[PDB]
C-alpha cells in the first residue's frame, strides 16, 4: 500500500490532474519493487498506452523474477491488444512461457478473452473463465482488486452475449461499486446500455448516456458510446445525432446505411451495402450486414443468412433481430426459436 | 454495428 496510497492521494485531492501526477511517478519507479509491479496493472488498466509501453520495456529487463514475468507477459497482452499479432500466436506464447506467479496465472487467462471479444468470437470466452479462481491471488491487493472488476467486466460481456441479461447487468453494476478507474466505468455502462436496447429504449439511453459523460475526454472511449447511440436510435427509427459520417470503419458505414434505411433512400443504402459485401469484417459484422440487407430487400435468404452469421459468431443477443423478422414473415415459431436458445 | 468493450 504504498502504490494503492500515491494512487488515492492523487485521485482525492488533485483529480483534475490525476494522468500527469501518476505519469511521473511510474516512470520514476524501480523495475524491481512491487510498486512498478503494481503500476504496471494502474498504466493498462487504464488503457493509458504509450506509459503501458514504457512500463514494459523497463521491467522486462529487470533482476526481479516476478517483474521480469509481468513484463513479459503484458508484452503479449500489448502485442495482442496493438494487433501486432493473433489470438493463436498469443495462446502459443503463453503456452511456451513458464508462469510461476499466481497473478500471471490468472491474467494470462484473460488476455485471450480481450481478444475475442473485440472478434465477436464469443464461443471460446465462456469454457476459458471457469477454471480461473481470485483466491489463487492473495499477494498484491492492488492487483487482486482491478482483477476482480476486470472479471466482473468480462462477465458482464459474456452474459451478455450468452442473452442473461439479467445477469449481464448483475455484473456490471459489481465492477462499478468494486472501482474508480475510468475504463472499467466505461465499459460496465457500455455493457448495461447494450443489455437494455430490445428491453427498454429509455433505459439503454440512460446508461449509454451516463458512460457517454464519463467518456468525454478520451477519443477512444467516446467512440464506443456514440456508435452504440448510433444504433440504439437507428434501430428504434429515432433521431440520431450520434452518426459519424467520415468514416471508413465498417460499424460507422453500417450506422449511415441504417439510416437511410429509417428515411426510406433504399437505393442509396443497397449501393453502398453492396460496398461494404466483401470488405474487411468480422462474422457479428456480417450478422448485421446481412441484416441490413434483409430490411432493404425483404428477402428471407437476407434473414436466413443474418442469423447465419450470428449463429457463427455465437451471439445471442443479436440473432433475434432477424429471427423476429423472419417470425413476422409467418416462418414456423418453434423452429425459430431453437435457433434463439 | 454495434461494438462491445471489457
Amino acid at each position: 500500500s504504498e502504490f494503492n496510497s500515491i494512487v488515492n492521494i492523487v485521485k482525492t485531492h488533485y483529480p483534475d490532474q490525476e494522468y500527469e501526477l501518476m505519469e511521473n511517478y511510474c516512470l520514476l519507479l524501480d523495475p524491481n519493487t512491487k510498486a512498478a509491479r503494481s503500476a504496471l496493472e494502474y498504466a493498462d488498466a487504464n488503457s493509458f498506452n504509450t506509459l503501458t509501453d514504457k512500463l514494459v520495456e523497463k521491467m522486462s529487463i529487470a533482476s526481479n523474477l516476478k517483474s521480469k514475468e509481468y513484463g513479459k507477459i503484458y508484452e503479449i497482452h500489448r502485442k495482442l491488444s496493438r494487433g501486432e499479432i493473433d489470438v493463436l500466436e498469443a495462446s502459443k506464447n503463453i503456452g511456451k512461457y513458464r508462469i510461476k506467479t499466481d497473478e500471471m496465472n490468472i491474467f494470462s487467462k484473460m488476455i485471450p478473452m480481450y481478444d475475442y471479444l473485440s472478434k465477436g468470437n464469443f464461443s471460446p470466452m465462456k469454457s476459458l473463465l471457469k477454471q480461473i479462481d481470485l483466491n489463487d491471488i492473495k499477494e498484491n491487493n492492488y492487483l487482486k482488486k482491478s482483477f476482480e472488476t476486470r472479471i466482473y467486466v468480462l462477465l458482464s460481456n459474456i452474459y451478455l452475449n450468452e442473452n442473461e441479461l439479467e445477469l449481464s447487468r448483475k455484473y456490471a453494476e459489481k465492477a462499478i461499486k468494486s472501482t474508480d478507474t475510468k475504463r472499467f466505468l466505461v465499459f460496465s455502462y457500455l455493457t448495461i446500455g447494450t443489455s437494455y436496447i430490445f428491453s427498454d429504449y429509455a433505459l439503454s439511453k440512460q446508461n449509454y448516456l451516463s458512460g457517454y459523460e464519463i467518456a468525454k475526454g478520451n477519443s477512444v472511449f467516446e467512440e464506443f458510446f456514440k456508435r452504440n447511440l448510433s444504433f440504439l436510435n437507428n434501430f428504434w427509427n429515432k433521431e440520431n445525432p450520434w452518426i459519424n459520417y467520415d468514416s471508413n470503419a465498417v460499424t460507422d458505414v453500417q450506422e449511415v446505411i441504417f439510416e437511410l434505411i429509417n428515411q426510406k433512400k433504399l437505393e442509396r443504402a443497397l449501393t453502398l451495402l453492396k460496398s461494404l459485401e466483401r470488405k474487411k469484417q468480422n462474422e457479428n459484422d456480417l450478422g448485421f450486414h446481412y441484416y441490413l440487407e434483409g430490411l432493404i430487400t425483404n428477402d428471407k435468404e437476407a434473414f436466413y443468412k443474418s442469423v447465419e452469421y450470428f449463429k457463427l459468431s455465437q451471439d445471442k443477443l443479436f440473432i433475434k433481430m432477424p429471427l423476429i423478422k423472419l417470425e413476422s414473415l409467418g416462418e414456423n415459431p418453434r423452429l425459430l426459436k431453437i435457433i434463439s436458445m | 454495428g454495434v461494438v462491445r468493450g471489457a
